[PDB]
RNA sequence: CGACUCUUAGCGGUGGAUCACUCGGCUCGUGCGUCGAUGAAGAACGCAGCUAGCUGCGAGAAUUAAUGUGAAUUGCAGGUUGAUCAUCGACACUUCGAACGCACUUGCGGCCCCGGGUUCCUCCCGGGGCUACGCCUGUCUGAGCGUCGCU
RNA sequence: GAAAAUCCGGGGGAGAGGGUGUAAAUCUCGCGCCGGGCCGUACCCAUAUCCGCAGCAGGUCUCCAAGGUGAACAGCCUCUGG
RNA sequence: CCGCCGCAGGUGCAGAUCUUGGUGGUAGUAGCAAAUAUUCAAACGAGAACUUUGAAGGCCGAAGUGGAGAAGGGUUCCAUGUGAACAGCAGUUGAACAUGGGUCAGUCGGUCCUGAGAGAUGGGCGAGCGCCGUUCCGAAGGGACGGGCGAUGGCCUCCGUUG
RNA sequence: AAAUACCGGCACGAGACCGAUAGUCAACAAGUACCGUAAGGGAAAGUUGAAAAGAACUUUGAAGAGAGAGUUCAAGAGGGCG
RNA sequence: CGCGACCUCAGAUCAGACGUGGCGACCCGCUGAAUUUAAGCAUAUUAGUCAGCGGAGGAAAAGAAACUAACCAGGAUUCCCUCAGUAACGGCGAGUGAACAGGGAAGAGCCCAGCGCCGAAUCCCCGCCCCGCGGCGGGGCGCGGGAAAUGUGGCGUACGGAAG
């Protein structure tokens, strides 16, 4: 909610720095397996644990 | 109405973030968790389980000691004197 | 995905399967030690007689005489040029040539199992002394050294075929009257034991 | 610039504090330039001044320590991160002395019966 | 703390605080807005600090 | 007549079988057989010029030093007195964690020291060194109509 | 038909206060001075931001509450708002 | 990669409401029917039954489709774009997508108190992990108002400061 | 002490084993994504080519998607592509 | 009433140290089922097994006979071959089931207490200095403290031992 621990307001500052696409250098490296963030999670879709 | 009218009324945890494990299975009423135990010394673990072992043992993490002492070891924890330098 | 798929059971994708292969598998077959020996006098007795040589499939064409035997100063080699030249005056070069020309790949599995090529069995070198005959040889494709006390049936019948191409040393030539004595002398370098 | 180790190890105490505090300006310099977004040139440097600090610190925390156990080592008690890390069990086991003690017993069997060096005739 | 961060900017930037303000953003970072007293000029010591 | 429908072949889609590979397994053997209050295993959270995951790491944060190695790193920018890799013995190693000042809200204390406020002289702010229980040997101050002792 | 933190008044009179002042001890009076760290704070709150696999006719705790008709927070109609 | 001679086996599939993966007929079929209802003009645009703006006609009708909060959510907030996929037609549109930006406290909450209760220590039990019990079988107070020799800051003046 | 045990741990060698529906659950950002309040449950998913030479430039369309060209032995190998 | 020894207890953020937790394949101490089998089932069997609990180590445990035997005797423990699916147990049903001797791998023996003698002959810690030690050790130094006659050290332990 509105209220929140500063424990779990570090949780969901962490999960918000992971909900970003990989950057378009990333796959023209030489070693390239990585399409895009297969981890990438949605408000709707996943409810993120808690 | 026990099926899907009940599951309107689910609003209020039990399970908190457990912070000796991080899993989220510290039971805020009884304040114990369900996966290790926090405020009994010893890690809850049992042999019923072999797989939810093999998820927490010694593979598992870093290793950020264990690791060193592995790489120490082959040179028989040898401790303070420095290569000859140039 | 794996939710209600079906775990258990030979038939069931993922799952084990019937009858899982054991460690406790009776890998290992024990021997009558006196038929040990009935397959080496039955090994060596057929690699005089070139008939069953070139049957096996020898090059022995040019062999100038005999179940070879060669003087003792091939023991006291110790470089394979001179080891080389030795197979080319004896004429069993034609053997290693055909080794040579044997060497090709594998056909499917073992490639990626560590038994990548293929080649023949080429001319056995039975010796009795160590002066470097084993060093002079070893490099040369085909090859295979024999110490004359321990002779194994596995490189005197390749294949379980009989008549590989032995080549003999003089010294050594001799200890197999003693190894295994004739029909009226006893084995002298075995306890109970005569020619069947 | 390129800084090195082997000249800071043979400087006066004072003086690597004002050349540690000399690069946290310059990467503060450049810490503004990277949100500002100017100067690409200005942003591989900023990894040359972080790598740097991590010298001039260092050379700080080494000699600051090899000063500590060449005072406390004429000593019978010293700090604990001045004591050898092996590992806990290898702590706790007897000293070097502590083994080599044998009884006033054992010093006499094994001083009247050594152990013979002998051979037989085959 | 808010009284760190009132030496923080007084230290490095020869300037004195009215008051600070500190919230921690949704990144998990804190941003102190630092109220400078008026003795100073805050878009001239903007340029001192070289943000535009 | 056609259209519709069936059969067959060609080509084309659909689908991922087969076959060929294989920086992964599994099995067997060998040597070694080392964690932790000097803070383990684990967990959290951080850190790259552009980096979400994976590894690497700990405010010195894809690493510092040192020894070896002797010219790259590389997806793209940028700038031999040793680049870069391996090694690693020096240093460093934030927060929870047996987890240790008392509590899990990262909430509230104490004592000694230092520094700003000053020019000891308190509140205040910041920093630092200590503060957990069980026990062991010695120490210290005690307690008892315990046992006696001398006046 | 709650405790406890917390706060205040009282009853006592151990004490303290100065020696006729440049008065003292003392004050719950009127000004003055300095300080207040730490964490949460956006937004939805439900026929589309929650829980029911979903923009699911379900479920889910409250605050404010206009005019007319009327016994009326009934129903219907209208204003602000949507 | 294969023939021959030997050796070995996780060695031959149509079935098991077999297992996994894929694709058919049904079939362009059922369906996109709860709570009254939309029409006109213009704009942006390649593109309009749906978007935006104005003008109509309507509904909710103050126990509301209104304005706010608790619990839960965790960026869904707000702007700027594109409009592949998603939003069961569409789309210039969105709570989608991608770049960004955004939550400021002595006073509002949290902190603090205790409630039903939870739960250490002593103690008791216990093979043991532990468990019971919470004032009960405990030497359970580390605070002040008082008196001299010492002592430190200050003209050791005499208090703060100490034992 | 020694002979003895060792499906964990460190570092190794080998296989008449398995060859991506097999072999460990995991050959890949695997105890990952995801599900359950929790204990726990737990996947799918290898391959362009010798070298990106990864299809310049022209032209239809709003763009997707094409037609020409061009690289290559081959695109009858066109970014999940033997 | 007082000061003193002592015994039995407290308290300390007293000076030093030490335990906790993890891993857990193997190893030691407990605890301990039921599927199953007996064509049912209850004793048995599964099985002193899975699960639960504590504790280690590089291995653990065992171990130098209060042994085996009955011979013409062997001689710690451990493990391997065998005895042996044997003696024996058992609704004598199902099923369970050792040991000695022998042949090998290795092979290693020992220490107290008690009984006694030696002026406690013993031991830990602090201060002082000295070479010096990332296993705080050897030497000197103090009518320095403590442990200890409710017994420390030496000799000595069943194979005997002490003293002259």
């Amino acid at each position: 909610s509105s209220h929140k621990t500063f424990r779990i307001k570090r949780f969901l500052a962490k999960k918000q720095k992971q909900n970003r696409p990989i950057p378009q250098w990333i796959w023209m490296k030489t070693g390239n397996k990585i399409r895009y963030n297969s981890k990438r999670r949605h408000w709707r879709r996943t409810k993120l644990g808690l | 109405t026990k099926g899907t009218s009940s599951f309107g009324k689910r609003r209020n945890k039990t399970h908190t973030l457990c912070r000796r494990c991080g899993s989220k299975a510290y039971h805020l009423q009884k304040s114990t968790c369900g996966k290790c135990g926090y405020p009994a010394k010893r890690k809850r673990k049992y042999n019923w389980s072999a797989k939810a072992k093999r998820r927490n043992t010694t593979g598992t993490g870093r290793m950020r000691h264990l690791k060193i002492v592995y790489r120490r070891f082959r040179h028989g924890f040898r401790e303070g004197t420095t290569p000859k330098p140039k | 995905h794996r939710s209600g798929q079906g775990a258990f059971g030979n038939m069931c994708r993922g799952g084990r399967m019937f009858a899982p292969t054991k460690t406790w598998r009776r890998w290992h077959r024990r021997v009558n030690t006196t038929q040990k020996r009935y397959a080496i006098c039955s090994a060596l007795a057929a690699s005089a007689l070139p008939a069953l040589v070139m049957s096996k499939g020898h090059r022995i064409e040019e062999v100038p005489e005999l179940p070879l035997v060669v003087e003792d100063k091939v023991e006291g080699y110790k470089k394979t040029k001179e080891a080389v030249l030795l197979l080319k005056k004896l004429k069993a070069w034609n053997d290693i040539k055909k080794v040579y020309a044997s060497q090709r790949m594998r056909a499917g599995k073992g490639k990626m199992r560590n038994r990548r090529r293929i080649q023949r069995r080429g001319p056995c070198v039975i010796y009795n002394e160590d002066n470097g005959i084993v060093k002079a040889f070893r490099n040369i494709p085909g090859i295979t050294l024999l110490n004359v006390t321990k002779l194994n049936i596995l490189k005197l019948a390749p294949g379980g075929h009989v008549g590989r191409f032995c080549i003999w040393t003089e010294s050594a030539f001799r200890k197999l009257d003693d190894l295994y004595g004739t029909w009226r002398k006893a084995a002298s370098l075995k306890s109970n034991y005569n020619l069947p | 610039a390129k800084i090195k180790a082997r000249d800071l190890r043979g400087k006066k105490k004072e003086e690597l504090l004002k050349q540690l505090d000399d690069l946290k300006v310059e990467l503060s310099q450049l810490r503004v330039a990277k949100v500002t977004g100017g100067a690409a040139s200005k942003l591989s440097k900023i990894r040359v001044v972080r790598k740097s600090i991590a010298r001039v610190l260092t050379v700080i925390n080494q000699t600051q320590k090899e000063n500590l156990r060449k005072f406390y080592k004429g000593k019978k008690y010293k700090p604990l991160d001045l004591r050898p890390k092996k590992t806990r069990a290898m702590r706790r086991r007897l000293n070097k002395h502590e083994e080599s003690l044998k009884t006033k017993k054992q010093q006499r069997k094994e001083r009247l019966y050594p152990l013979r060096k002998y051979a037989v005739k085959a | 703390n808010k009284h760190q961060i009132k030496q923080a900017v007084k230290k490095l930037y020869d300037i004195d605080v009215a008051k600070v303000n500190t919230l921690i953003r949704p990144d998990g970072e804190k941003k102190a807005y630092v109220r400078l007293a008026p003795d100073y000029d805050a878009l001239d010591v903007a340029n001192k600090i070289g943000i535009i």
